[PDB]
RNA sequence: CCCGAGAAGGGAGGUGCAAAGUGCCUGAAACCUGAUAGUGAUGGAACGAUACGGCAUGAAAGGAUCUCUGGCAUGAAGGAAUCAUUCGCGAGGAUGUAGUACGAAUGUCACUGCCAGUGUCGUAUCUUACGUUUUGAAGAACGGGCCAGGGAGUGUAUCUU
RNA sequence: AGCUUGUAGUCCGUAAGGGAGACAACCCAGCCCGUGGUUAAGGUCCCCAAGUGUCGACUAAGUGUUAAUACUAAAGGGCGU
RNA sequence: UGUUCGGGUCGAAGCAGGGCUGUGAAGUCCUGUGGACCGUUCACAAACGAAAAUCCUGGUAAUAGUAGCAGCAAAGCAGG
RNA sequence: CCCUAACUGGAGUCCGGUGAAGCUUACAUUCUAGUGCACAGUCUAGAGACCUCUAGGGGGAAGUGAAGACCCCGUGGAGC
RNA sequence: GGAGAUCGUGAGCUGGGUUUAGACCGUCGUGAGACAGGUCGGUUACUAUCUACUAGAGGUGCCCGAGGUCUGCGGGUAAGC
């Protein structure tokens, strides 16, 4: 609904952070490219996941794995998640805008936190057989992201 | 229950029914020597199939000497390099390799399957593999080969296959001796296998993919009104009440084909040197023409067109020497017609 | 390392099982195949076949061939190898037919007790031959 | 003020003792995401109880003759080893040494700075969950996906103790 | 008939711990907590603490290595010993 | 509730973890958060204690990024 | 049907977006035999088992749906 | 040949019979109705969580780093009858 506390704080000084505040995207696949990009470079996470977008390079699922063949390459199932890549791709803009602003190298930033959290729900329905109506929703999730120039 | 009796669908002789572990067949065991030093095994490329018109020489046969139609398949044997010289040590475990010599001279080609040896121990080596000969550690010589498909057009690949060829001979110094004549040449067909004898192909037969149980083991449709309630190809039940699991002689989905096969008894018919000869108008399909020497063997062999097939002399051949055959006709006509 | 040529393979096995169960030593039993079993050769031959063909496939006791492979399943037996002290205990045995390279000029220590002339017939068979007779090569 | 196409949202920044930052007081668990400790791709299951160890913690609320390691005094039940004699076919027993040396614990003197505890893992022994119907339940008998809250001997009249 | 219906005693139900491989009721045992000791039942070749224990015989069949028992085959025969 | 003795913005209740006491029900204490009430002696009352009723209401999983988004009218492509 | 084969369109398989539900005390990589309320993945003794993922059809979970509608009982009903 | 596998096998199929609601024939019953009698007709629900099997992959374990060629602890066969 509202305004987010981060689970990790980095220092202050020579923090850059930024948060997706509640995104209608797939927290499964948003979790699994959060999970890749954490501990790489703004830049090099920039281009990865611009080649993510293009279906060039797959990120891997591993936790989330079910409905996911296996990709090219050394890698277990992996699949493009495209709206994940371009909101978490919008987040480690603002990021990088946010580094840039406390006058921090948005050239040198590690993503030292970079995590999901799922926000509030808004609950739908969709019309069964048999007089019936299971609920659909619209998952929300919140996109945390921590730069640093340390690591 | 009074039970109708079937016998099993498939054979459980072939499990597990899996994709097999390379491009080249291996052969397992090799027949015992009767004669002078030779090769045991050599290495072609199937090139498709034709027929022949040659005169019945079978003995006892109900159609001989009357002209017959014999399918043939010719086979792209270009001469191979025996690369290696490879001995081994008996013991209780069971044979190890003991000590290998490379020869000097090798292809170029070479180097896209393996790293070129150097030309350094070659005196040396030998005389290490001949001390253990005598001391009585070795007890086999086998000789590493390779293709060169480097000549031929319808085979697309340039690398060798490499593969190991017993050498038959009587005595293990015999062996020796031969090995130590061959290593590091060329010898082409001719020299292993004779006109009209049999042999044994083996190779990695044609991969159809993921076939169903029905293709793959042979089982039974469902039959009339259970032909269209909803499980046609399916077999019909995986296991009793007792016990517990499904078996794995049940016939079931998985890898059909591109499994090795070894087939006995594969008689050679011709020896060529042209691929005129054979090639008939248009090329063969989906390879070319013939551009080597080759060799005529009569009937099916595993595989489709351009695999690796490996040749050894026979290992339970139940008939006696069988003469030159008397080819009338090679038939060159159109594949595609 | 022990030389079992001549010894039963029950005593034997449970002689070395209390000696590994000890806790120290690498026991090496060599000429594994020269071991002995008492009773006639056709009972001896009926369980160890028995034995051989029992399992299923994808389950069952794969029960070895090899003779050495025969003393360390009978070693096994007398252990809690399914402990990690059962599983130091068979890591800490090798058994071989025949005596192997390394163990050519070394000290064996044959057990006493465990000797085939303190038996009082005839009825033997070594478990080299139930080995061969099972199919095994050695 | 910056990013953002943006009256969305985010960062920087400020009001406020405190964001309590528009169904906004405190803000549990289930559930989800991340980090730390232990273990981990040779491994056996009512997830725990008891004892002993490895790793991490042990600031407060727990110990300071408390923790670790020894000597000395008194030591209940029990009670050697070794040696000698004699018996016994023998394995061994009896007698003496000797109710000796030892022995739970109770005191005292040195010695030492950890110990109790907490989390996880391993080793040894034991345990096939809970409630119910049952002669008999781990049952292939019935109830529970999980967590939070609500949820079952109360009043009048009358008799008896 | 691990069937049905009685009677005497003792058990389970409502009974731990120790031992029979597991065992409602079979043996020791009826049990507040901690420590030490010695025994009960049963066992001592290994799995498993303690006997490759002693004496005198038997068995050659892997028989057997199964107190009670719902868990263990008879009649008959053997110049087997 | 009556009655005695009290604690609290120099920080009450509640909440997460931990030490100590008690055979135990539980009590008390410490760390963190919190922003206004809370206990105790001697007695007395009750809409007085949950682990369970295919219990009730709410929140939320695993299934799962799976089934569906196909069958009766298979409809879209180039340029701007 | 003997005896199945090839081909077409829609599913399925793979990919992008959207996106539920039903079983569920817990654990769970099993297989054999015994025992146990006499039909055990969890007990006892053995034998196997490196983990994770994808596809497959359904052997087992006495699979799920459901206070059995057959039989009996109830000093329970209804209709005739 | 016979027999076992929950008279193996309906989350595989079929639905012919038996065992629902309708109706007819015969026999019972005053009757409603009944027949271990016959006849005609009569709904087969589920998206596979765990395990087992069948195939296809990704890892770590072993290991100078990599490649290639082999061996054979084992597993399977009816590969023939
Ligand atoms: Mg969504
Ligand atoms: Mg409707
Ligand atoms: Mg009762
Ligand atoms: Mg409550
Ligand atoms: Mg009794
Ligand atoms: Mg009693
Ligand atoms: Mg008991
Ligand atoms: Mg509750
Ligand atoms: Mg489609
Ligand atoms: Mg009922
Ligand atoms: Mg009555
Ligand atoms: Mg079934």
């Amino acid at each position: 609904m509202a305004r987010i506390n981060y689970s990790i704080n980095g220092d202050p000084e020579t923090t850059s952070k930024a948060m997706g505040s509640e995104l209608h995207i797939s927290p499964k696949k948003s979790r699994e490219v959060c999970c890749k990009i954490k501990g790489m470079k703004a830049s090099e996470a920039r281009k990865f996941l611009e080649d993510v977008i293009a279906m060039k390079q797959a990120v891997p699922f591993k936790k989330h794995h079910d409905g996911s063949g296996h990709r090219k390459g050394p890698m277990a199932a992996g699949k493009y998640p495209i709206s994940a890549s371009k909101e978490i791709l919008k987040v480690l803009k603002n990021a990088e805008s946010n580094a840039e602003y406390k006058g921090l190298e948005p050239a040198n930033m590690y993503i030292i936190h970079a995590a999901i959290q799922r926000g509030r729900v808004i609950h739908g329905f969709m019309p069964r057989a048999r007089g019936r109506a299971t609920p659909k929703d619209t998952e929300t999730v919140n996109i945390e992201m921590i730069l640093s120039e340390v690591r | 229950m009074a039970s109708i009796h079937r016998p099993k669908r498939g054979s459980l002789a072939f499990s597990p029914r899996k994709r097999a572990k390379s491009h080249i067949p291996r052969f397992r065991a090799w027949p015992e020597a009767t004669g002078e030093p030779k090769l045991q095994s050599f290495a072609g490329y199937k090139v498709g199939m034709t027929h022949v018109i040659m005169v019945d020489d079978t003995k006892n046969s109900l159609t001989q000497g009357m002209e017959i139609s014999v399918p043939v398949t010719v086979i792209e044997t270009p001469a191979i390099r025996v690369a290696a010289i490879r001995a081994y040590a008996e013991d209780s475990t069971g044979e190890k390799a003991i000590a290998e010599v490379w020869a000097a001279d090798l292809d170029p080609e070479l180097k896209r399957r393996i790293p070129i040896p150097a030309a350094g121990n070659q005196a040396e080596a030998l005389e290490n593999i001949g001390k253990l000969i005598e001391e009585g550690r070795v007890s086999d010589v086998r000789a590493v080969i390779y293709t060169l498909p480097k000549s031929l057009t319808g085979v697309p690949k340039k690398v060798p296959d490499i593969m190991e060829s017993g050498i038959s001979a009587r005595d293990l110094g015999t062996k020796f001796e031969y090995s130590k004549t061959i290593l590091g040449t060329l010898v082409s067909v001719t020299d292993v296998f004779k006109n009209g004898t049999l042999v044994d192909t083996a190779a990695i037969t044609i991969g159809k993919g993921t076939q169903g149980p029905v293709k793959r083991w042979g089982i039974q449709l469902m039959k009339g009104k259970h032909s269209r309630q909803g499980s046609l190809r399916q077999v019909g039940t995986l296991g009793a009440f007792n016990p517990s699991r499904v078996s794995w002689r049940v016939p079931q989905m998985g890898q059909m084909g591109y499994h090795q096969r070894t087939e006995f008894n594969k008689r050679i018919l011709k020896i060529g040197s042209d691929g005129e000869e054979v090639t008939p108008e248009g090329g063969f399909i989906n390879y070319g023409l013939v551009r080597g020497d080759y060799i005529l063997i009569k009937g099916s062999v595993p595989g489709p067109s351009k695999r690796l097939i490996r040749l050894r002399d026979p290992i339970r051949a139940k008939k006696a020497d069988l003469g030159e055959p008397n080819i009338l006709y090679i038939s060159r006509e159109s594949k595609q017609g | 390392v022990i030389d079992a040529k001549g010894l039963i393979l029950g005593r034997l096995a449970s002689s070395v099982a209390k000696q590994l169960l000890s806790g120290d030593e690498k026991v090496y039993i060599i000429n594994a195949e020269q071991a002995i079993i008492s009773g006639s050769r056709a009972a001896t031959l009926r369980e160890y076949r028995e034995t051989r063909e029992r399992g299923a496939t994808e389950f069952g006791p794969y029960f070895p061939k090899r003779p050495d492979r025969i003393l360390k399943r009978t070693i096994r037996g007398m252990l809690p190898y399914k402990r990690a002290r059962g599983r130091d205990a068979m890591s800490r045995l090798k058994v071989y037919v025949g005596v192997p390279y390394e163990l050519k000029g070394a000290e064996t220590v044959t057990i006493p007790d465990a000797d085939m002339r303190l038996l009082s017939s005839s009825r033997y068979v070594e478990l080299g031959e139930v080995s061969q007779k099972m199919g095994s090569k050695f």
